[PDB]
């Protein structure tokens, strides 16, 4: 009734620092892992040099 | 381009009567005629619809 509540409440501060600091966290590597992904094609010039090769030019 | 009529490849700035004069034998010059007149005579176009889909 007295010393188990007493000792709860002087944790909860520093619990709910600590767990908020952990979301922070969460959230910093969730950003970090984001990259762009540029992808390449095949350039046409490619594709119309074949095109001028199948003409017998 | 193919609304006025033009032809649908490229076509290089060239004057050929000079270039007749220029070279000894005709055999390369015609040559390099045959090679652009049948360029200029083709449509370099593909069908993008497919290509994307």
């Amino acid at each position: 009734d007295i010393m188990v509540p007493s000792f709860v409440y002087n944790k909860l501060p520093v619990i709910h620092f600590l767990q908020e600091k952990r979301a922070e966290q969460k959230l910093r590597r969730v950003l970090d892992e984001t990259y762009t992904e540029w992808t390449e094609e095949l350039d046409q010039a490619h594709v119309t040099d074949a095109i001028t090769r199948s003409l017998n030019i | 381009r193919e609304e006025e009529g033009l032809p649908g490849g490229p076509v290089p700035r060239i004057n050929w009567p000079q270039e007749y004069s220029s070279f000894i034998d005709r055999e390369p010059v015609v040559a390099k005629r045959i090679r652009y007149d049948t360029l200029a005579s083709t449509t370099l176009e593909r069908d993008e619809k497919q290509i994307e889909s």
